[PDB]
């Protein structure tokens, strides 16, 4: 269901990038309830699903390409922080 | 032959310088005897008409004597004098014996005299005194002198020129017989007699008194009273005044009080002229009866036969004769005439004043207006009867002649009262009432008559100042006054007269309104009037000044209004305004002024005057309604007025600009005012070409919810369908305006469509709607009927000059029967109605009872 | 720096509301324009190249019989929209963040008609004034109502709030400043023409006025200094101060919209309309200004 404030035209040509399943559950939560809030604050449309045997999650971002890059970079930085914290905890 | 002329001239010399002077003057006047008028050989009918006296008979006698002496042209071979008084008593006779009866030997000369028709001249005196009926004079003409007929038949035949067509005639009579003569006679020339001039009167006084100073004193006494001075045109009045004044001067009595009113002069002359004796009451009563009988029949000559039949004494006749009250004429032997008709009218009023078969009416008959129309002489009798009501004159008359007076005749005056308080009275009626009351010279009668007036209106000339000032001083129940002093084409003497008049403001306690129209004043009157206006005893509430001259008088009158503590309404008008504005601005700027309404009409102005007026209005904190009509405002003055209006300290609620020459730019500024202002509720714009763009700008102003205007007036404003659409668009929303006037606007079809489609919605709150001269067609009337069926809030509807006659009226009445709308008053015009329309009206009444089926300027 | 003052304004955008517009607002993100009419709110989108559009993205009507809308306000964060009018029993809050336009909580105003809208976002407070001459404060968080500022039937046509102070103005030609922390009377300043609009400088403590006679004045919050810079030939009923605090724009019955620069009150080149302009707003992005006049609205682009 397309939100009313998101134009229909921007749906075309989305950006797709992959991440790990545990990273997805850390970022968006197991219930994925935080997706609409990030969608609004970033002004882009997101889809989260696990597509590779439960190991790899696919994320699709809808919107203008600069907004796509900004959202992708923020998500990658958050995932990198989670990776660093997890590695430090496991080494401990 | 010549013996007849010899005897005639001998008798004339007995019955005969000033007389010669006036005879020569009128001989210049009259064409018949004028030396420079061609004496053509054809019949001349000369008629002399004039008021009583003035000596037309004397002129005739002098002309006949000039004929006898051969002093005149005397183209005529022989002439005769025919006295109507003798012919009055004569019975039926022939014309020849009628005319020859005076000379014992003319019967021999019958053929030569009657055949020579061109040689004979006739002179007739006192034709009105004949007493014959008009029917007898007109009917039964004849062409032969030998015929035996009654006297009036012969006189009418001679007058109608049926017999003796080559003879000439000259006749002297009262003006009443003029109509009868012009009906009966032919080829007429009419000459009027005026009488003595001013120099003649002065010379008469010089000759009677014999001294320059005394004669000048006596003359200037006569000039004091205008009514007497005019009456002096007759020699008899000059003789009476000369004798009375000479006797008063010799005795030592003050002549001015006698000269004040003519009634006192006549009464004094009558009292002095009659000798002493006893039982004069019977003689006076007989004289009064004779005067009244003669006046009723409009005659002033008495005959011996009637005197004997009534039973008169020879002694009384001689007593009247010796005093020159009545006079006997040798040529008109056995006939008596009165000294003057004025004296006869005085005696008739005296007769009615006296305590009590004849044709004498009653007092109310004389006072009745219909009889006044019947007998013109009765009005002067009314004046003298009012005058005789004076108590002092009655006491003097009872002392001298011994008669008695009745009070009931005085009550008759109040019974008729010459009622004038009604609106059917004219200006002349009020003038006559004032003149009669002044002639009365009694305060009680004037008080009792004047108590009826609730409003008064005076028009004053120089002669009108004294009586009006005497009368108006006594009225104390009036509530509205108007003045008008006409400019004439001594001031110290006039000082008390205008002092008395202006006193009405302080004496009366309900004179709320004062109006001064087209009055030209003087410095003393203006000073007194302003002293009275500025006084603290004034209680005026509405004042209207118009056309007051000169400019200094207008300015002085305006200046008295500064700080006035009672005037709440004011209106100003004038022809020249070069100094009105400074005084008006001084009045407005005053910190104590509290005038609540202001009105300027037709005043001319310039830009600077509008600027200072606007500044004074900004200073002013009192008025709530301003009316400007016909004022020559321009765009700049309108802009200054608007700048006065947008100030956050004004409180103008109602405003009118009619014929002020506005334009659409002023209308945009007005829209700005309506957006800004916070007190304007009613606005009127009439006779202004501001229809389309002006309506759009007003709409810009009106759309704002803050707008508080409740009434707009549009008249001759060229409202079109575009304006109708804009007004409908305004009306559909929740707007503040309740009323909307449209006049001389072609809204008949498209405008009607827009208004009806607006009216159908349940949201409308408009109360009143006026239509006039809109040319509403029937196909629009269908939608009008639909809208009237739909609506439930409109209260009044006015229609006129709109052709709804055949189908529109019927459809409207049928819908009115069907509908039950809330409108109360409905008015319409019907070209023609029928029985079906009448039963439709009955159905309208029975279907809705509250309707009444047959204001905006009143509200503003 | 002086470079903050703009130089040029241009526009190619037209919105056809269909009826006379009484208020306007623009989102800070520069995405949508909101116009308030007499009976309903309409929401419009800027993400297009259309010269003139007659169709909104949504129509939001009111259905109370005899209702009448008067004003609309948008908060800084581009989240909540407030609305109020005549003959309404309550004021509304509308939320933009959800995927579909849905209405939020309401608070009552029965028996009164309101023409004022101001909101302190961080404190979660809203401000409104009514024709009776009363100002009341609502809480947007817990829906509580606690305020009573009245006494003058007039002087409440315009509202501006700065921290704990509220500035009011109206037809009495008088200006008043209130304190939310005190129960005392306000402070009066007296002028000689009707006040029709207010706008406050966000950087330095100055308040801009618009007078009914075409005059413009600056009032300092220190209570002493006063300035007079500007003149127009007709009534002014709209002033708006840029978020950067360097310049403002004024509109009025003269139908002329021009840009002024602090503090000399010098004119920057202006743009003429065709009818009286009653609405003006500037985005928190400091790049767009929108106007409302007649049955239309416009969106202008600012060039520095």
């Amino acid at each position: 269901i397309r939100p009313w404030w998101f134009p229909v035209q921007e749906l075309r040509d989305p950006l797709v990038f992959y991440l790990e399943a545990w990273l997805a559950d850390e970022l968006f939560g197991p219930d994925r309830a935080i997706i609409p809030e990030m969608e609004w604050t970033s002004q882009a449309l997101l889809t989260v699903d696990i597509v590779d045997s439960g190991n790899l999650v696919e994320i699709t971002v809808f919107g203008r390409p600069r907004v796509q890059n900004r959202v992708k970079s923020m998500l990658l930085c958050l995932a990198w922080f989670h990776r660093e914290h997890r590695a430090r905890a496991e080494k401990m | 032959d010549n013996r007849c002329r010899y005897i005639l001239k001998t008798k004339f010399r007995e019955m005969w310088k000033e007389v010669q002077v006036m005879a020569e003057r009128y001989k210049m006047l009259i064409p018949f005897s004028n030396p420079r008028v061609l004496p053509g050989p054809f019949s001349y009918t000369v008629v002399l008409y004039g008021p009583a006296g003035l000596g037309k008979t004397t002129l005739a006698q002098k002309l006949m004597l000039d004929w006898a002496e051969d002093n005149l042209i005397h183209k005529f071979k022989y002439a005769f004098y025919l006295s109507c008084r003798e012919l009055s008593r004569l019975g039926p006779c022939s014309f020849a014996e009628l005319v020859f009866r005076d000379w014992p030997e003319l019967q021999d000369d019958i053929p030569h005299i009657l055949a020579q028709a061109r040689k004979i001249l006739f002179v007739i005196d006192g034709f009105d005194e004949l007493g014959a009926a008009p029917g007898a004079l007109i009917e039964d003409i004849c062409g032969d002198w030998e015929k035996k007929k009654p006297v009036p038949v012969l006189l009418g035949s001679l007058l109608n020129r049926v017999m003796l067509p080559k003879a000439a005639l000259l006749v002297t009579t009262r003006p009443r017989a003029l109509r009868d003569l012009r009906i009966l006679a032919e080829e007429p020339i009419y000459i009027r007699v005026e009488g003595f001039l001013e120099e003649d009167r002065r010379a008469y006084f010089l000759r009677h008194f014999g001294d320059e100073d005394q004669a000048m004193r006596a003359f200037e006494l006569m000039r004091s009273n205008a009514a007497l001075f005019q009456l002096g045109s007759a020699p008899a009045v000059c003789w009476i005044v000369c004798t009375t004044l000479k006797l008063q001067m010799e005795k030592g009595e003050d002549p001015v009080p006698t000269c004040l009113t003519r009634t006192g002069l006549f009464l004094r002359f009558l009292c002095s002229r009659f000798p002493q004796g006893a039982q004069l009451r019977g003689a006076l009563r007989t004289l009064s009866l004779l005067a009244a009988q003669g006046l009723w029949a409009q005659t002033s000559v008495l005959h011996r036969e009637d005197l004997e039949r009534l039973g008169v004494q020879e002694s009384d006749l001689r007593l009247f004769l010796d005093g020159d009250i009545l006079r006997q004429d040798r040529v008109s032997k056995g006939c008596y005439s009165f000294i003057h008709l004025s004296f006869q009218q005085f005696l008739t009023a005296l007769f009615y004043t006296l305590e009590k078969t004849w044709d004498i009416g009653d007092v109310q008959k004389l006072l009745s207006g219909v009889e006044r129309l019947r007998n013109p002489d009765l009005i002067q009798a009314g004046y003298y009867s009012f005058g005789l009501a004076n108590e002092k004159r009655a006491k003097e008359l009872e002392a001298t002649f011994g008669c008695r007076m009745s009070p009931d005749i005085k009550q008759e005056l109040l019974r008729c009262d010459i009622s004038c308080k009604g609106g059917h009275s004219t200006v002349t009626d009020l003038q006559e009432l004032l003149g009669c009351l002044y002639e009365s010279q009694e305060e009680e009668l004037v008080k009792e008559v004047m108590a009826q007036f609730k409003e008064i209106s005076l028009h004053l000339n120089a002669v009108d100042v004294v009586p009006s000032s005497f009368c108006v001083k006594h009225c104390r129940n009036l509530q509205k006054m108007s003045l008008q002093v006409i400019k004439e084409n001594d001031d110290q003497h006039m000082l008390p007269f205008w002092t008395d008049l202006c006193s009405i403001f302080g004496s009366n306690k309900d004179l709320m309104g004062l109006a001064i129209n087209d009055s030209f004043l003087s410095a003393s009157l203006v000073r007194i009037l302003c002293e009275q206006i500025a006084s603290d005893t004034c209680h005026l509430q509405r004042v209207v000044f118009k056309n007051i001259s000169p400019a200094d008088a207008h300015r002085n009158l305006c200046l008295a209004l500064r700080g006035h503590k009672t005037v709440t309404y004011l209106t100003l008008q004038g022809n020249d305004q070069d100094d009105m504005f400074p005084a008006l601005c001084e009045v407005l700027r005053h910190p104590e002024c509290n005038l609540r309404y202001l009105g300027l009409v037709s005043c001319s102005a310039t830009t600077q005057q509008w600027a200072d007026l606007s500044l004074a209005l900004e200073v002013n904190q009192s008025l709530t309604c301003v009316n400007l009509s016909d004022n020559e405002l321009l765009d700049e003055g309108a802009k200054l007025l608007y700048t006065t209006l947008r100030h956050p300290k004004c409180f103008l609620q109602r405003l009118s600009l009619e014929n002020c020459h506005l334009t659409e730019a002023n209308c945009k500024d007005l829209a700005a005012v309506l957006v800004v202002s916070r007190e304007l509720t009613h606005l009127c714009l009439a006779k202004n070409p501001i229809g389309n763009t002006g309506v759009k700008f007003l709409c810009e102003g009106l759309r704002y919810p803050e707008c508080k205007l409740q009434t707009l007036v549009l008249w001759n404003c060229d409202i079109t369908s575009d304006g109708c659409c804009d007004l409908t668009k305004l009306l559909q929303e929740k707007s503040s305006l309740l009323c909307l006037d449209l006049g001389l606007n072609h809204i008949g079809v498209k405008g009607m469509k827009f208004l009806c489609e607006a009216l159908r919605k349940p949201l409308c709150n408009l109360r009143c709607l006026w239509l006039w001269g809109c040319s509403i067609p029937p196909f629009s009337c269908e939608d009008l009927c639909s809208a009237l069926s739909c609506n439930q809030s409109l209260v009044t509807l006015d229609l006129g000059q709109n052709p709804l006659g055949s189908s529109g009226v019927k459809m409207l009445f049928e819908t009115l029967t069907c509908s039950s709308g809330t409108l109360r008053t409905l008015r319409l015009k019907i070209d023609d109605f029928n029985d079906e329309l009448n039963k439709l009206l009955e159905e309208i009444e029975e279907k809705n009872p509250q309707l009444i089926i047959d204001s905006h300027d009143f509200m503003i | 720096k002086r470079l903050a003052v703009p130089c040029k304004l241009e526009k190619m955008r037209i919105l056809a509301h269909g009826e006379l517009v009484l208020a306007t607002a623009i989102s800070s993100f520069t995405r949508h324009v909101f116009t308030c009419g007499r009976r309903g709110i309409k929401v419009w989108s800027l993400t297009g190249q259309v010269a003139e559009d007659r169709f909104p993205e949504s129509h939001l009507p009111i259905q109370t019989p005899g209702a009448f809308l008067r004003t609309c306000l948008l908060s800084s964060n581009s989240r909540s929209l407030l609305t109020g009018g005549y003959n309404l029993a309550s004021v509304s809050v509308w939320d933009l963040a959800a995927p579909s336009l849905h209405v939020k909580e309401q608070l009552p105003c029965a028996g009164l008609n309101c023409q004022a809208l101001d909101a302190n976002l961080d404190a979660n407070l809203a401000f409104a004034s009514f024709t009776s001459g009363v100002v009341r404060i609502w809480d947007l968080r817990d829906q509580s109502v606690v305020r009573d500022l009245k006494g003058y039937p007039d002087g409440v046509k315009s509202i501006v709030v700065k921290g704990y102070n509220i500035w009011t103005g109206g037809p009495d030609a008088c200006l008043r400043c209130w304190d939310q922390r005190t129960i005392m009377k306000p402070l009066e300043y007296q002028f000689k023409s009707q006040i029709m609009s207010l706008s406050h400088s966000p950087q330095e403590d100055w308040v801009l006025l618009g007078m009914a006679n075409g005059q413009q004045w600056l009032q300092s919050t220190s209570g002493s200094q006063r300035h007079m810079v500007g003149q127009k030939d007709s009534v002014i009923l709209s002033v708006k101060f840029s978020p950067f605090g360097q310049w403002w724009a004024s509109v009025g019955m003269d139908d002329f919209l021009g840009v002024y620069s602090m503090p000399a009150g010098t004119k920057v080149f202006e743009v003429p309309e065709m009818s009286p302009v009653t609405c003006c707003d500037v985005s928190s992005n400091n790049r767009l200004v929108v106007t409302g006049s007649g049955e239309h609205a416009s969106v202008y682009q600012i060039t520095y």
